[PDB]
């Protein structure tokens, strides 16, 4: 999270931390339902030797585990949920290459226990607009290759879709209808690496519900100029979730 | 460079 | 004679009745008590939908007059992340039931209204579900923590 500011205490309760079983963290989830987690696909397999995936190349559920209701990065408290890892799918049509879908659901082994701590997260019901302000949070990488203690957010706006998709065109990277950008034309305020699969949600006014509009992705760098962090969008593929998850809001 | 946002990072 | 011993005159137990129902009662004359919508049989401490009974040739009943019961529906199923109240704690029949999901972090999907009647028989019923109970799933999006500066 570059140029964000310390989230306070059970403001987020739906952020999951993939990680490890060593303790160290690699990427970031969103509690979905009662026992899964949705996250970045790239988050769930290891890098291609046969340069083409398959399932072997997947992430063993018995190789990393998944925190809930914590707010330190390395340090613990008693509201930290230590749960198991049953199921793994990613994406039927996700392109580890152009990152097209990079987005993947976790199946919980336990359950956790749903307090003001932990919680899980809407799912979008529409599509969102541009200039609308998001919240991206998650333990990645600061300015200067530097880690938080504690969780870190942004409030960036979302980005029109065509000057993002025509922002990468001198880098000659795609921008599909499943992603979405955020962030300011100046700069600063971006994901880094360590965030990936973490939260960008925002506020339906009307019903007064946090809910989830895309999972951090890939992008130019973090925080460039003329640079927009992109995310997997939610809305898009929100079918082949409820198709696999069956949670609803 | 264009790089995943995950730990480590997929750069490219 | 004609008819035989008579045997003595039935009386049809309350919420119950008797068929055939005759004004007077001889021998081989065979009977079947049951009782009302809501009641159930019970004989010897046993639940029943009819009982049979025959005039012997003495003059004697086979056996004496059963009693209705209240069709109870006991306690209601366990629902995952609820809790049960009362409107009646009868449990039996016509008595009713309401379920809830275990607010706020859980919420009812919103097909039933939560109250179950217990029916003639013997089944906890939804106008809805029937005898299908709820189900309480997760709310999402509502932090019990503000944004602070």
């Amino acid at each position: 999270i570059f140029n964000g500011r310390p989230a306070q205490k059970g403001t987020t309760p739906w952020i999951a931390m993939l990680s490890h079983l060593n303790g160290q963290p690699f990427c970031g989830g969103s509690l979905l339902g009662s026992s899964w987690i949705v996250t970045a696909a790239h988050c769930l397999h290891q890098s291609l030797d046969d340069p083409t995936l398959r399932d072997s190349d997947l992430l063993s559920p018995s190789d990393f585990k998944i925190i809930l209701g914590k707010h330190w990065r390395l340090r613990s408290d008693e509201n930290e949920q230590h749960l198991g890892v049953k199921h793994t799918t990613l994406h039927p049509q996700y392109d580890p290459n152009t990152f097209e879908n990079d987005v993947a659901l976790v199946e919980l082994l336990e359950s956790p226990v749903l307090n003001a701590f932990v919680m899980p997260i809407c799912l979008p019901e529409g599509p969102q607009q541009e200039g609308a302000m998001v919240i991206v949070s998650g333990w990645g990488k600061q300015f200067l290759q530097r880690f938080p203690e504690t969780l870190m957010e942004i409030e960036i706006p979302i980005v029109d879709h065509s000057t993002c998709q025509k922002a990468y065109a001198p880098l000659k990277k795609k921008v599909t209808r499943d992603m979405i950008c955020a962030g300011e034309k100046e700069g600063g305020k971006d994901a880094c690496a360590g965030d990936s699969g973490g939260p960008m949600v925002t506020l339906n006014r009307e019903r007064g519900q946090w809910y989830l509009v895309g999972t951090v992705s890939w992008g130019d760098d973090c925080g460039k100029k003329d640079r927009y962090g992109v995310y997997s969008y939610i809305h898009h593929n929100k079918d082949w979730i409820q198709r696999v998850t069956g949670v609803r809001n | 460079g264009i790089c995943s946002r995950s730990l480590p990072p997929i750069c490219i | 004679s004609m008819t035989g011993n008579e045997c003595p005159e039935l009386q049809p137990p309350v919420h119950g009745k008797i068929e055939p129902s005759q004004a007077k009662y001889f021998f081989k004359d065979q009977v079947l008590v049951s009782c009302d919508t809501g009641y159930k049989v019970l004989k010897d401490n046993v639940e029943m939908d009819t009982f049979q009974i025959e005039c012997l040739k003495d003059g004697t009943w086979s056996n004496k007059i059963p009693t209705c019961k209240i069709v109870d529906c006991r306690a209601p199923g366990e629902l995952e992340h609820g809790l049960i109240t009362f409107s009646t704690n009868l449990t039996t029949y016509k008595s009713e039931i309401k379920y809830s999901c275990q607010e706020p972090y859980y919420k009812m999907l919103n097909n039933n209204t939560g109250i179950y009647t217990c029916s003639a028989q013997g089944v906890w019923m939804n106008k809805v579900l029937g005898r299908s109970l709820p189900t309480c799933l997760p709310v999402c999006g509502l932090p019990k923590f503000s944004r602070k500066l």
